[PDB]
């Protein structure tokens, strides 16, 4: 399982290895002799185009809406208590209307879905237009998440919990830098791996590696300090 | 309409969902636990038949024995409820208000709060 | 444990068993022949009959373990000697009583 | 005094406002089911990124 | 089958001997009160029919047989391999785990014997249950397949349920006000209910995981599972991430419910509230030294090939548990709750350490 | 564990592949990378993924219009005769 | 126990609409462990010959 | 059914026909959804063994297959050469 | 893992995290045993609430044994639990898990206060009477006192002898080929 | 010279003399002594019984009396008949444990794990590269508990 696999890819390493690259265009090119239906259907590669700002914004909005609906399903609705009269009226609606459960679900999940969509879209636009080209990635993520979650906690939940929102945003930013923008459990390269370029003979490479080993010996404390017994 | 593998894989968790969903009456939960054990029995038999696995086929009697022992323990606990003065409907053992119950109402065992 | 040769060798078929007496007799004969040959790299083809007997008698995992142990023993023999190791261990144990103070104002590196 | 100690104290108190001191069977079973369903949901959401 | 090698069942002889001795002595103690007096027999003193035997002798017997098992382990010799149809593993690490469990059980039994000599509020059935737990729990580390592990853990769970059942209920205290009034205490029923249902959930989820592991790989042995998973990762043949993730989730959630880790902890708090101090003394030892250690070894040693899925689940569980208990641990007002939440916090810390290790 | 038995007390059909895979794993110093062929054969004999993919492809092809009539099978001579040719055993005749 | 058959007066609609229906919908949407098993009638029975 | 009418008076067809129909419709819709869309997507057999796979997963699978084949071929060739060299050196 | 002309060099011991985990489990079991032995030495019926920590306000041995056991569970440096917590953090740093270190530290400090707050309740107006009476006198168990004393000595001076225990645990774990 | 004769009543003390602190040998490591019968069944293991196993049983019988009395000392509210029966049960259990130990010793002698009176024609000698205990054992009592090639 990997998070944000496409962004954290070593294009040079995959190219030298021949491994397929996630940066390939992934586009359809219908032929000029193809049918009109085929030409119309080949337009779906737009839905895959990733440089599409509006597509990405709607993608983030859908993710946020799904998260909000899941939260409502799990914790929010069950924690919130509905008035007895309201419950009786909606049950009567279910009795008097076919598929009344669907409409009740729509009514109950509209607030969570809408707020999740808004949060997702705003968060995507925020992160992409701002903080995308900062120098310190960790600091940028921490500050952006802190501010965004501070505002979100102030608005959605309560203006009196904005400090806790900011702290949670800092924590979430650290977590995101750790496991979303970085590959700690998603390694696709062996540690110490490298690639060779230029016309160097194997003898020269072995000589250089011997010199590197001689330098590496100095890392050991005993040899550096000359504190070894005569074996 | 559904392949047997997917059908049984889904209905096991559906049975678990029913067990959690139904009102918490110890006898009902015991019956649902027995049904869950039998669903596991059927799924194990299906997979054993598919993969020619005598171990999966034999898991049947192990599941039956475990279910029987758990059912005996459940019977004993349900009977112990009487001596421990607990309603089988666990939701009635606490004073927390519950809209899911039409007639949940408890009062302190008193006749008059104010004397003067 | 997927990378562990020892555990993969410890795995076995339900009805498989090892005749340790016969396998070890064959391995002892083959290793005696190899030692008599006394080459840097064990060339089993120099001892065909004993090599075939060893392969037949011993299992693949036992053979792998034996070859790894032989490689380690060859390296140790090439490196160290009994008296050298005894003296070195005695010197190190004697040193262990003392302290290792830092060397301030070094000259190297 | 407030921004260093009272903040955390009030956070703990407000969180405990929503915690039942005594466990009940309905809560036990509902928590188990919620874990089972929604840990799977969140893990599959991470897997897909729909 | 023509020849039955002694290597397949050499290790079962000491445990069978201990089981025989324990159960024979238990039956003799049960029928102890029956002693016929023949018409020609003469009694030096009037028989005291009312008897309340102290279990110190049972505890000493348990200590003696544990020490004999320790001697057997110390004198043990053999090859490192599996025995009895590859269902049990016999290697240095597993034997060391067995010895460590036995040693800790012996020390705790010694302390319990001293406490019982101080005061007796525990029956002989209590320590017979402890004897069964001590005899059968160290065998878990000798498990070579998830199937045998499940059966052994089910047996140990039944033994622990027996121990909880035999907990003392009514005491002869100095309160003389409730002679003619009904006092209701639900601790016994709460303990039994929560233990029974947690065991049910854990067992069903573990059986589901076993079935799907058999489906994925022809066997359920640890080595075969790891080798098949690694080879599948190499080949890219079986690539049902949904199925692999769901199997891992089922296993982890089953163990979470079994142990009582932060996401599911309140039942553990209730059990600790309803259990005696000596029961907690033994249960914490059993839990930490066997159940949680095997839970860690699932990710470290046994199912290490699946760490590519376990890491995220463990991280999410740890984060949720920490943020859920940070406020709860300061809401308790009971000694048993304090002990249980100490255990829970240590469990969360050890889970974080396990994540770091599997990294 | 892999008992290796069938559902009628016989031998599990995957036993040869399992034995080959285990032998390779024991013999090789890098079993994960040097037993790919044997492990893939065992996994195929266990799961049958490749045959399911082939069946899916054949279903798609049959859905496509390419086959009209298969040749009849003359069982007496154990031969195949084109559907166009008439035979006594032919359904239409 | 419970000879007369009278049971607790329980209304399942509240929980069904608050927690269970949406959770079940999500679980059904995102849950399928069957990898490649094929239904009967997927291909003509005449292609199968091993039986 | 002896006294079939008296037996079937209360529940001839169903106790809650509307709910039974909703169950049937839900089962039908879920089976259709699974079989037609979800399980095929997970199986990913549409482009299996395609010469020009447009799916990243299929491309990765084919890359794994070719890499494993190349590794096996190279190791077999090297082992054959090593065995030949050992056999030649033996008879000296 | 370093490569120099096809010579692998390994300066890391893989069978070390398991040893650290075993050490933490053993340390927690030892401290739990100490506290539970202190409890068992006394009358059990007295301790039923966090307020009842004052009931431990008994003669110096019991009082200070409880105080030091609580501090060790909290993770105060000189005591035993600090060894486990510090080694866990050291291994996390070795594995380069800064976020794991952060969450470990948060949990550690919260649990530290959770343990410490009971020292406030330990204060009692007078000296408690928590010992069972036998033969008209309080029953003090020499064996349990001796066990508590050994546990106290090890809790105080575990840092001095921790190298031997670490060696033993690493020796046990090395048999695992992971 | 380091181990008691396997055919003597004290031959059962070699169980405590071990070359290394390991529990079991690796899958492929040659046993310290020649193998007499690797695939040993119950009947042949019993037939291989020896004065060493009889001495182990005698040691168990001798040591089961103090241990049985120690166990019995924690008994209360017990009649004389029940006390004697409990003593008999504990003593029989200890003797059965001794029989099990003798059986295991016979199995080890058959498999070559312990001294069975035979020696390999060519010893596989190690290089004692790491030595933290040679001098300690030589100057201490523990040289008796270890076996060195
Ligand atoms: C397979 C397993 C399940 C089988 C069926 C159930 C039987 C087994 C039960 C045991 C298992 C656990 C059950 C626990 C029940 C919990 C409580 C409850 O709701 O029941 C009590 C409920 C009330 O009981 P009652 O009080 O006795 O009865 C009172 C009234 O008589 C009652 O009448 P009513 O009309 O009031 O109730 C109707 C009831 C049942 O519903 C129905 O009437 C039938 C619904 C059919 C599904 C329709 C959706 C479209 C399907 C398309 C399929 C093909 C897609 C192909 C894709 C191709 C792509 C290339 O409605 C609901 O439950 C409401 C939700 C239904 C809609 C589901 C929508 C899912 C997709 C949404 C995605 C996101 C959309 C975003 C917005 C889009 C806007 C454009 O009981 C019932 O009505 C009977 C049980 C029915 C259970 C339904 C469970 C929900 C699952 C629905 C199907 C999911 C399909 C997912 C795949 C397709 C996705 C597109
Ligand atoms: C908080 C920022 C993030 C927000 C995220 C959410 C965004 C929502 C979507 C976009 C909304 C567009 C604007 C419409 C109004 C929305 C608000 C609203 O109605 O609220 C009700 C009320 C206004 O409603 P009303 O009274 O009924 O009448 C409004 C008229 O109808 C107003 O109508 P009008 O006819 O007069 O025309 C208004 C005109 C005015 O245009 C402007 O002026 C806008 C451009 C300027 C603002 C730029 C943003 C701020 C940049 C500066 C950032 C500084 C941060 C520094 C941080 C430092 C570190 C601590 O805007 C438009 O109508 C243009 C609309 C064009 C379409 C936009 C497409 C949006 C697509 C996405 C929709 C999302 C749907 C889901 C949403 C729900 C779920 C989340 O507004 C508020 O209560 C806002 C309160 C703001 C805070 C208090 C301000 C006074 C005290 C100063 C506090 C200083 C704090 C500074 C930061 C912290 C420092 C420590
Ligand atoms: C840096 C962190 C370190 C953390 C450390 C954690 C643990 C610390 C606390 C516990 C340590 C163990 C303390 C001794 C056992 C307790 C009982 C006892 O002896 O006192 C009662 C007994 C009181 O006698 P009393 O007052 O005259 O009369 C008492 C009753 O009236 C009449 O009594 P009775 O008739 O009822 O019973 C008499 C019998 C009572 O004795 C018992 O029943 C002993 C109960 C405990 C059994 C478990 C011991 C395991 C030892 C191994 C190491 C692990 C320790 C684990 C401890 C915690 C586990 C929960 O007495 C004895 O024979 C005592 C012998 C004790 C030594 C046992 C050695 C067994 C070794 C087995 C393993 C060998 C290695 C195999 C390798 C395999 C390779 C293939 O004490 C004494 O006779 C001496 C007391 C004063 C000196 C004590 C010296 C203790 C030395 C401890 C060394 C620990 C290891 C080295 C340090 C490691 C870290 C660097
Ligand atoms: C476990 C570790 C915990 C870490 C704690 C993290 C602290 C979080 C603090 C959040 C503060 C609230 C959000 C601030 C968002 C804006 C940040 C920004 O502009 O910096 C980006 C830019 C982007 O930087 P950069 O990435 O281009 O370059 C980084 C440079 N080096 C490598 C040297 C670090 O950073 C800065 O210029 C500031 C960096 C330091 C942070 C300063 C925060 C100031 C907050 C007050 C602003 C007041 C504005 C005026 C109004 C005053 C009142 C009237
Ligand atoms: C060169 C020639 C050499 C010839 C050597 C021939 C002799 C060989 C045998 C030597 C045996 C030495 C003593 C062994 C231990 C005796 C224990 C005993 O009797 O204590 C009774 C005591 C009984 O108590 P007690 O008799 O001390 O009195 C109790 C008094 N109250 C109750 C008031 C305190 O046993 C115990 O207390 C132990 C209880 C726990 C169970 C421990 C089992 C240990 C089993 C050990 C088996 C033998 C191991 C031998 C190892 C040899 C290694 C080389
Ligand atoms: C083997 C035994 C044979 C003998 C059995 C006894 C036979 C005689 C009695 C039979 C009926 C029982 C007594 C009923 C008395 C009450 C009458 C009454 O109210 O009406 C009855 C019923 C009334 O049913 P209902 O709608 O009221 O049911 C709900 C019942 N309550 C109110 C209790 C919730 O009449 C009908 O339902 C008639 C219309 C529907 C019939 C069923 C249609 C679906 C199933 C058959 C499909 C056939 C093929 C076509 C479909 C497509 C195929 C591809
Ligand atoms: C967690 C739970 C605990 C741990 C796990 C549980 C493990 C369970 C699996 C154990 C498998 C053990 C199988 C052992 C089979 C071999 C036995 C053996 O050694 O036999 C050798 C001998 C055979 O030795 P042999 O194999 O050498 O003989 C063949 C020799 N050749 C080939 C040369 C001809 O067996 C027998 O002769 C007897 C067989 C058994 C007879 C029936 C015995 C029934 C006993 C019932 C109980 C009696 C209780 C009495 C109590 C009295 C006091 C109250
Ligand atoms: C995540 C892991 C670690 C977890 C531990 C905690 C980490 C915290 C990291 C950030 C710490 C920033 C310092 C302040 C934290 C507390 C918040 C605060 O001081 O600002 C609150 C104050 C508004 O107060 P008010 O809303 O009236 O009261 C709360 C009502 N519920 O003011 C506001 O409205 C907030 C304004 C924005 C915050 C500005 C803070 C600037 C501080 C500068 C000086 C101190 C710097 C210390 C750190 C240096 C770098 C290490
Ligand atoms: C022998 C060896 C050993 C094994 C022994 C086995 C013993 C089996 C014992 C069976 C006992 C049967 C009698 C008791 C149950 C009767 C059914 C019942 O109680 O129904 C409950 C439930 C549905 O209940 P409800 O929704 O309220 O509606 C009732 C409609 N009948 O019911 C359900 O869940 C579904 C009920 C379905 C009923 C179907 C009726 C079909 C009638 C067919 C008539 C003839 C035409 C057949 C055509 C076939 C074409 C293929």
């Amino acid at each position: 399982m990997e998070l944000n696999s496409s962004a954290k890819e070593d294009s040079h390493y995959v190219g030298v290895l021949g491994y397929p690259s996630q940066h390939d265009p992934h586009t359809l090119h219908p032929k000029k002799h193809d049918s009109t239906f085929t030409k119309v259907y080949a337009c779906r590669d737009m839905l895959w185009d990733h440089h599409w700002e509006v597509r990405n914004t709607l993608y983030a909005g859908f993710k946020g809406a799904l998260l909000g609906v899941a939260y409502a399903s799990g914790f929010g609705l069950i924690s919130k208590t509905v008035p007895s009269i309201v419950l009786k009226k909606m049950f009567r609606f279910v009795r008097n209307n076919n598929f009344g459960h669907i409409r009740i679900m729509q009514d109950l999940l509209t607030p969570y879905a809408l707020t999740g969509f808004g949060l997702g879209s705003v968060y995507y636009l925020y992160q992409h237009n701002v903080w995308e080209n900062r120098s310190n990635k960790w600091l940028a993520e921490v500050l952006s998440n802190a501010l965004f979650f501070q505002v979100a906690t102030a608005v959605c939940v309560n203006p009196g919990f904005h400090i806790y929102g900011m702290v949670g945003g800092i924590l979430f930013g650290t977590l995101k830098y750790a496991f979303y923008n970085s590959s700690f459990f998603q390694e696709k390269e062996s540690i110490g791996s490298y690639t060779t370029f230029g016309d160097l003979s194997e003898e020269e490479r072995k000589k250089q590696e011997y010199k590197d080993y001689i330098q590496f010996l100095g890392n050991y404390h005993k040899v550096r300090n000359g504190q070894l017994v005569d074996l | 309409m559904l392949t047997w593998i997917s059908f049984w894989s889904l209905i096991f968790w559906l049975i678990l969902i029913i067990l959690v969903l139904k009102p918490k009456n110890f006898i009902s939960i015991l019956f649902m636990s027995e049904l869950t054990w039998l669903a596991l029995y059927c799924l194990s038999l299906l997979f054993g038949a598919i993969y020619c696995d005598i171990t999966l086929l034999s898991i049947s009697f192990f599941i039956l024995g475990v279910a029987g022992l758990e059912f005996s323990f459940g019977i004993l606990i349900a009977i112990l409820y009487k001596n421990l003065n607990e309603s089988l409907n666990t939701d009635l053992n606490n004073n927390n208000n519950n809209q899911n119950i039409f007639d949940k109402n408890f009062k302190t065992p008193l006749e008059k709060i104010n004397w003067q | 444990m997927e990378f562990s040769n020892a555990l993969l060798s410890q795995t076995k078929l339900p009805g498989q068993q090892y005749d340790y007496k016969r396998c070890f007799q064959a391995s002892n004969t083959h290793f005696e022949c190899l030692d008599s040959i006394r080459d840097a790299y064990d060339n089993h083809h120099k001892c065909p009959q004993t090599y075939q007997a060893w392969q037949s008698s011993c299992d693949v995992g036992i053979r792998r373990y034996q070859m790894d142990n032989r490689e380690q023993q060859k390296k140790d023999q090439l490196l160290y000697s009994k008296e050298q190791l005894k003296n070195y261990n005695a010197a190190k144990n004697k040193e262990a009583y003392g302290i290792t103070a830092p060397k301030n104002l070094s000259f190297a590196f | 005094e407030y921004l260093t100690k009272k903040t955390i104290d009030s956070f703990i108190f407000n969180n405990n406002r929503f915690n039942f001191i005594n466990l009940v069977e309905s809560k036990y079973f509902l928590q188990i089911l919620t874990l089972i369903l929604y840990l799977f949901f969140i893990t599959i959401f991470i897997l897909f990124y729909i | 089958l023509l020849r039955l090698l002694v290597s397949e069942y050499i290790f079962f002889l000491p445990v069978f001997t201990n089981l025989f001795i324990y159960w024979h002595i238990f039956f003799k103690n049960n029928i102890n009160l029956v002693n016929k007096k023949n018409n020609w027999d003469k009694s030096i003193s009037v028989k005291n029919i009312i008897i309340k035997q102290n279990p110190s002798f049972i505890i000493r017997l348990n200590l003696l047989l544990n020490s004999l098992m320790v001697l057997y382990l110390i004198t043990f010799n053999g090859y490192s391999s599996t025995f009895w149809w590859s269902h049990f593993k016999l290697n240095n690490y597993s034997l060391y785990m067995y010895l460590l469990v036995i040693i800790f059980n012996n020390y705790f039994l010694y302390i319990t014997e001293k406490h019982i000599k101080i005061l007796n509020n525990y029956s002989i059935d209590y320590f017979f249950s402890i004897i069964n737990i001590t005899l059968f729990i160290p065998m878990i580390f000798l498990s070579n397949t998830l199937f045998t592990f499940f059966f052994l853990i089910e047996l140990v769970s039944c033994a622990i349920f027996y121990k909880f059942i035999v907990s003392k209920i009514s005491f002869k205290n100095s309160n003389y006000k409730d002679n003619y009034f009904s006092i209701f205490s639900k601790n016994y029923l709460n303990v039994l209910f929560y233990q029974y249902w947690s065991s049910f959930f854990s067992s069903v989820m573990i059986v589901f995981c076993i079935i799907y592991l058999f489906s994925l790989t022809g066997s359920t042995e640890w080595s075969i599972i790891n080798f098949i998973v690694a080879s599948n990762n190499q080949i890219n043949y079986y690539t049902n991430n949904i199925t692999l993730l769901f199997i891992c989730l089922t296993l982890i959630i089953g163990f979470i419910i079994k142990l009582g880790i932060a996401p599911i902890q309140l039942y553990k708090i209730e059990i600790y509230k309803g259990l005696p101090f000596l029961s907690i003394f033994f249960y914490t030892t059993f839990y930490f030294l066997i159940f949680f250690l095997f839970f860690s070894l699932l990710f470290i040693y046994y199912l290490s090939a699946l760490n590519n899925f376990f890491w995220i689940i463990l991280l999410i569980i740890s984060i949720i548990g920490i943020f859920y208990i940070i406020s709860i641990i300061f809401d308790i007002n009971l000694f048993k709750a304090f002990l249980a939440y100490s255990t829970i916090i240590n469990s969360i810390s050890f889970i974080l350490l396990i994540i770091a290790i599997i990294f | 564990s892999y008992s290796g038995y069938s559902l009628n007390g016989g031998v599990h059909p995957c036993l040869p592949f399992y034995e080959r895979m285990l032998q390779c794993a024991k013999s090789e110093a890098l079993p994960i990378k040097m037993c790919t062929a044997q492990t893939e054969d065992y996994l195929e004999c266990h799961h049958r993924k490749k045959q399911y993919a082939l069946n899916y492809a054949i279903k798609k092809e049959l859905n496509n219009i390419r086959i009209v009539a298969l040749p009849r099978y003359d069982e007496e001579n154990d031969t195949f005769v084109p559907f166009s040719q008439a035979t006594a055993d032919h359904i239409f005749q | 126990l419970n000879i007369d058959g009278l049971h607790l007066k329980y209304n399942h609609n509240i929980n069904n609409v608050l927690y269970y229906t949406p959770s079940l919908v999500l679980f059904l949407i995102f849950f399928n462990i069957d990898y490649f098993s094929e239904l009967e009638l997927f291909l003509p029975l005449e292609l199968s010959f091993i039986d | 059914v002896y006294q079939g009418f008296k037996v079937l008076r209360r529940n001839p067809t169903f106790y809650n026909p509307r709910s039974a129909g909703m169950v049937a419709l839900s089962y039908f819709a879920y089976s259709y959804y699974v079989n037609k869309y979800y399980k095929p997507q997970n199986s990913n057999f549409e482009e299996y063994n395609s010469s020009h796979p447009h799916n990243h997963d299929e491309k990765v699978r084919q890359y794994h297959e070719k890499t494993n084949q190349a590794i096996r071929d190279a190791v077999l060739e090297k082992r054959a050469e090593h065995d030949q060299r050992l056999r030649e050196e033996a008879k000296l | 893992m370093s490569i120099f002309s096809n010579i692998w060099i390994n300066n890391d011991l893989n069978s070390y995290g398991l040893s650290i985990l075993l050490l933490n489990i053993i340390n927690y079991l030892i401290v739990f045993m100490l506290i539970l032995s202190v409890i068992l030495l006394t009358n059990l019926s007295k301790f039923k609430s966090l307020n009842q920590f004052k009931e431990f306000n008994s003669y110096n041995f019991i009082l200070y044994s409880l105080i030091f056991s609580l501090l060790s569970m909290a993770g105060i440096p000189p005591l035993l639990g600090f060894t486990g917590k510090f080694l866990a953090i050291l291994y996390s740093s070795f594995k380069s898990q800064y976020l794991l270190i952060l969450f470990m530290t948060i949990l550690n400090i919260f649990g530290m206060y959770f343990y410490i707050q009971n020292l406030r309740f330990v204060v009692k107006k007078n000296k408690s009477s928590i010992l069972n009476y036998k033969n008209y006198y309080v029953n003090i168990n020499y064996s349990i006192t001796l066990n508590i004393i050994l546990l106290n000595f090890f809790n105080f001076f575990g840092i001095l002898f921790l190298s031997d225990l670490i060696i033993i645990l690493n020796y046990i774990s090395s048999y695992i080929y992971i | 010279s380091q181990t008691f004769a396997h055919d003597s009543f004290l031959g059962g003390l070699n169980l405590f003399k071990r070359r290394d602190p390991r529990f079991v040998l690796d899958q492929g490591e040659r046993p310290p002594y020649p193998i007499i019968n690797s695939n040993s069944s119950f009947v042949d293991v019993l037939s291989n019984f020896n004065k060493a196993d009889f001495g182990l049983v005698l040691f168990s019988a001798a040591i089961g009396f103090p241990l049985s009395r120690w166990v019995l000392k924690g008994l209360t509210f017990s009649s004389l008949n029940y006390r004697r029966g409990l003593f008999s049960s504990v003593y029989g259990g200890v003797i059965l444990w001794g029989l099990v130990l003798g059986f295991n010793n016979s199995y080890y002698r058959l498999n070559g794990f312990v001294d069975n009176g035979l020696v390999w024609k060519r010893k596989e000698r190690k290089l004692n590269k790491y030595d933290f205990t040679s001098e300690f054992e030589d100057n201490s009592f523990f040289k008796k508990l270890r076996i060195r090639d």
